[PDB]
DNA sequence: ATCGGATGTATATATCTGACACGTGCCTGGAGACTAGGGAGTAATCCCCTTGGCGGTTAAAACGCGGGGGACAGCGCGTACGTGCGTTTAAGCGGTGCTAGAGCTGTCTACGACCAATTGAGCGGCCTCGGCACCGGGATTCTCGAT
DNA sequence: ATCGAGAATCCCGGTGCCGAGGCCGCTCAATTGGTCGTAGACAGCTCTAGCACCGCTTAAACGCACGTACGCGCTGTCCCCCGCGTTTTAACCGCCAAGGGGATTACTCCCTAGTCTCCAGGCACGTGTCAGATATATACATCCGAT
């Protein structure tokens, strides 16, 4: 079964985390990744870097553990990359805060909202079954979706780990029909759609990889090509897997976040409610309200707002 | 602008074989095969809504000409119509 | 089960009735069989609708649905029952 | 490789169009689904209509000594059949007319 | 022996029956006539007791329509007493003919 | 000096207008008229040829037919001319009030 | 257009129509009458036409408008299209 | 928490259900936004007026409550609604009293 | 069976109109399907009109133009004031 | 009863002509093959709603029997409506021009889409006390016999 | 034009009785969620059909004179419908029983929407061409004013 930190002591591994920096409750299950499930109170387990993992969180410390043994320290350096952990949080709530008077009131009491680094392929397809859909349903399709086109890893309990599917495996015949027996909805044409569009059109993987050198105006520009991968879509590849850290997903939450949080409205815009141009602009907006990395301080407002 | 001209001429010709018709009368023969298709298009849909049955076949079609049409107009009409789903599943 | 000479069931009474609800001072002899005529011939026009409508539902019985759209087909509308 | 494409009309042995009333049927909103032998009945129905309509406008126009029908023999097709007129009671036809009658106390002294 | 002019005791039968709002016409009479006209129609055919009840209120109020339409062409008339010709003419004018 | 009788060419010309299928209303007046009646619902507003044809067909044909059903109710009173009171009787029977 | 219009329709107009209805004899009080009621037909129809136009976000009365509203009164028009 | 489009509208007649059948009816296969609004609406108005009058008709006879008398004295009292129901009867609902002018005694 | 109907909501505009009147189920039944009628009527016109000028959709303005076919006098323009400001209200939430 | 004058149609013939009928070009709506799934046909059930019977009471239908009053036939009159005609006018008919809107195209803001949680009103079950039919009584107003 | 007996009608209070409405249970029905793809709203643009205007011509309106037959008033005649009293009767209400069919529910299957790939049936377009309009000339059908 699941292990846990207090029954197989010797299986876990330490990384000077402490909860202000991190908060696993808060990033996990918040719509980021789609991949993670608390099988035990305060542990949350799922595949990251191609194996599997169960992570819980002390004071001061993120513990991490057919594995026999605790994890190595190259290992260990997979789950900090995976939670960027050379980027201070702290240092980033002080700006914020500094410049914005209703975020430090927010962030008093959300503390350790970070950002994680994503895989393309994964963040892409999750975030395309993202779309016009509640957390709650997308979890349970993107854990169909690995089930039947993953890699089988192992099985703890009655629960069986996949790895991401491919792109040649998404690509592949009668693949939308399946999803659609899965309950992806219109969505399952999306998925494979996008899939063969990359493989068959853009170039393959290299053509999505490669954009994670390219300017966020490039990226977002290359993704809306892509079937089911409109600006919100866009915008959340490019924060979330593809390093553009001023990448501002506008979505309902942030919609009304503007609204009674800021009495933000449209300027430059025409209509006077959501639409391609307001979206737009009310990214911009956030942009100039928070700098650089405004696409992070974006995911704490949407994780606080989603305790309501 | 899709119309009934020629199909009109055609059953004149069966009709009479040797009889013209004007335009006028070709355009009052249109409106009228259209009036009498909403008639019983419009009939039959209510005979759908009623069974609480969504799809339109041949049954409540006759329902409809048996509802329309006058009484001794009626029974020709049905057995052409029959003839002709007769003739159709046969062939 | 045959029914035979029903028309008469009509009495001359209730046609005297229905003319005065409709104003009428004075009724000649002749006007109880015109009614009962035109009675006969009214309702031969609704059953034949709501006998061909319980006919199509494939019911043995003339439920007051069949009457009431019955009526609203030739123009009658009757509010209430349904 | 595809057996020829043969009209359904030909097939039931009508000449109005099955795959037009099929067409208008389904593009019109009547059910959801339209069966496959409605568009059939419907047209052989139209079909009937349309001969017994002619054939009494032939015949007006024969007794009327014209070659070519125009609405007043329509009118009086229609007008002079007791259950047509029933059935179009409610219709006005452009330059058909009004069929002749007069009362019989409006005739002089015999 | 007092005795009331004939057509006054007429006047307060008016009144009297437009006033309520009963039947008028004995129900087992009337179903006895709806089930021999359907009879013809389709034999062995069962009746519920509600389709009788809005058969009879629409039959009174297409007689009470056509009386009040006749009683229209009677006084049209000079006349007071209808007669069959003046129900076939409203017959003819509301076109059922 | 000859003369024809009351009710001769009267009753004459029946024949010829219940032969002819013309119009029997002038198209401009008609024009005229309609024109009058729109721009009461809406100002300068625009009407095909086609429209006022069939305006007047329509009202041609209503207006026989209410005096088809006038001559009813006049030859109901033993009378040979009719008179406004056939008209409204008609239209109270006909129900248009 | 402005005013005095329905004066358009003289008495030899009404009488040639009344001889198509089958009328002998007419008298003086008809023609104000049956103007009154042209009126007031032609308002009823050219209401709902104009209505349609004004749906039809058009300035111009087609003819499909008039026969339209006429089918809404019961007046089914043939020979002005379907 | 749930704010209803009729209240929302302000409106008692479900906006909802009438947007239901709208759909569900086959009238077209798409159904605007507003459209049932309009519609609930609409029925709105129709309701109050017939109900007003049927209460001003039953407390004109003394009576607390609204029977069919009621609603065909209303509706054939007025007018606009006479014009609007001209061809219906009412079941249970009487004739509104009316005696010719010749009829009466001289 | 569930047999749907609007009897709730008419004694909830009944207390609203006058709020000390009662009302009998044979009442109810009428004032039901005269709602049904009315909402048949508008409905049939409203999806005519969208065949008439090709248009796939219903929209507010459909339902407008048959309330001013239908409803005769005061009625059309007292319903369409009733409906525009209900509309408005509804955009204005 | 009848007879020709005179209108008013019926009938027959020459001579255009513009709607009618035909062939042709072309494309777009119809057709053939194939597939997936849900509307619908079919079997079992129960319960309930319909039919039928039976009997007692009596409101109501049947029927006779005046008698008055309203339908109705006949006669007179005077006036309102027809027929005919000279005069006016405006309705078609035919151009000619103006142009504002009708209709077809090319771009981008409001609904459909999949459906599962989420309440939360909306209907079914079930009291319950009050609105109102009914009775019992007495007083008011209409109606027709009398002067 | 009143008085007044007498009959139909209106007002007041008591009685009880069932149903309109309130309350609770339970349950499906609008509502919404990290949107995007997509049809309708809108601007653009052509061109045509509707508007106005004028001149010519002649068929229709019409103002008027005149005669006569129709509507209307008035009358007496008579027959037949209504009020009323008496006599059947079968309608109605209450109760009871039996079972036919009409909602239901579960199950399967096959008929049809959707889609891809064609292709010829039918819609513009052009052109001969004769049925019918139309003018002309004769035949006779029928009112009708005497006769």
């Amino acid at each position: 079964g699941h292990r846990t930190l207090a029954s197989t002591p010797a299986l876990w591994a330490s990384i000077p985390c402490p909860r202000s920096e991190l908060r696993l409750d808060l990033v996990l299950p918040s719509g980021q990744s789609f991949r993670w499930r608390e099988q035990s109170p305060a542990h949350w387990s799922g595949v990251l870097a191609d194996q599997v993992w169960t992570l819980t969180q002390t004071e001061e410390q993120l513990h991490c553990t057919s594995q026999a043994s605790r994890p190595t320290p190259d290992e260990l350096e997979a789950v900090r990359k995976y939670f960027q952990l050379d980027v201070t949080l702290a240092q980033l709530y002080h700006h914020w805060g500094s410049v914005d008077s209703h975020f430090q009131e927010v962030a008093q009491k959300f503390q350790g909202v970070r950002l994680l680094r994503q895989d393309p392929i994964e963040c892409l397809f999750s975030f395309i079954c993202s779309s016009n859909n509640n957390i709650a349903r997308i979890t349970g399709m993107v854990e169909r979706l690995c089930q039947a086109f993953g890699p089988r890893l192992i099985q703890l309990d009655d629960v069986t780990y996949h790895g991401f599917p491919s792109l040649q495996a998404l690509a592949g015949p009668e693949v939308e029909a399946h999803l659609r027996k899965l309950g992806l909805g219109y969505r399952a044409r999306y998925v494979s759609a996008s899939a063969r569009a990359i493989l068959e059109e853009q170039g393959g993987l290299a053509w999505l990889q490669q954009l994670r050198e390219s300017s966020y105006e490039e990226a977002h520009k290359a993704l809306c090509i892509l079937p089911g991968v409109g600006t919100q879509v866009a915008d959340c590849i490019c924060l979330m897997a593809l390093d553009k850290p001023q990448a501002v997903p506008v979505d309902v939450h942030m919609w009304h976040i503007a609204q009674r949080d800021y009495s933000w409205h449209p300027t430059t815009s025409q209509a006077k409610g959501p639409s391609p141009q307001t979206n737009k602009e009310l990214g911009n907006f956030f942009r100039s309200l928070w700098g650089p990395y405004a696409g992070w301080a974006q995911a704490v407002l949407f994780s606080a707002d989603l305790r309501q | 602008k899709e119309s009934y001209s020629v199909y009109v001429y055609k059953v004149l010709k069966q009709v009479h074989p040797d009889t013209g018709i004007s335009s006028k009368a070709m355009g009052i023969m249109n409106s009228f095969v259209n009036d009498i298709f909403e008639r019983i298009a419009g009939e039959a849909s209510r005979l759908a809504h009623y069974n609480k049955r969504s799809t339109i076949t041949s049954r409540e079609i006759q329902t409809a000409v048996r509802l329309l049409l006058p009484g001794e107009l009626a029974k020709h009409a049905v057995s052409e119509g029959t003839k002709a789903v007769t003739k159709y599943t046969s062939s | 089960k045959v029914l035979r000479d029903n028309i008469q069931g009509i009495t001359k009474p209730a046609i005297r009735r229905l003319a005065r609800r409709g104003g009428v001072k004075r009724i000649s002899g002749l006007i109880y069989e015109e009614t009962r005529g035109v009675l006969k011939v009214f309702l031969e026009n609704v059953i034949r609708d709501a006998v061909t409508y319980t006919e199509h539902a494939k019911r043995k019985t003339v439920t007051a649905m069949d009457v009431v759209y019955a009526l609203k087909r030739q123009g009658r509308t009757l509010y209430g029952f349904g | 490789a595809r057996a020829k494409a043969k009209t359904r009309s030909s097939r039931a042995g009508l000449q109005f169009p099955v795959g037009r009333v099929h067409r208008l049927l389904r593009k019109g909103n009547y059910a959801e689904r339209v069966g496959a032998g409605a568009p059939v009945y419907l047209a052989a129905v139209l079909e009937y209509l349309t001969a017994e309509i002619l054939e009494l406008a032939g015949n007006a126009a024969r007794d009327n000594k014209k070659t070519r029908i125009i609405p007043r023999h329509l009118q009086l097709a229609i007008r002079n059949d007791e259950e047509l007129n029933k059935l179009l009671g409610k219709v006005t036809i452009a330059q058909g007319g009004v069929l002749p009658n007069i009362q019989a106390v409006l005739l002089p002294k015999k | 022996p007092h005795r009331y002019r004939p057509g006054t005791v007429a006047l307060r039968e008016i009144r009297r029956y437009q006033k309520s709002t009963e039947l008028l016409i004995r129900k087992l009479p009337f179903q006895r006539l709806v089930r021999e006209i359907a009879q013809d129609f389709k034999t062995d055919l069962r009746f519920q007791s509600s389709a009788v009840m809005a058969l009879q209120e629409a039959s009174e109020a297409y007689l009470v329509g056509l009386f009040e339409d006749t009683n229209l062409a009677a006084i049209h008339a000079k006349r007071v007493t209808i007669m069959p010709k003046d129900i076939q003419l409203a017959r003819r004018i509301r076109g059922e003919r």
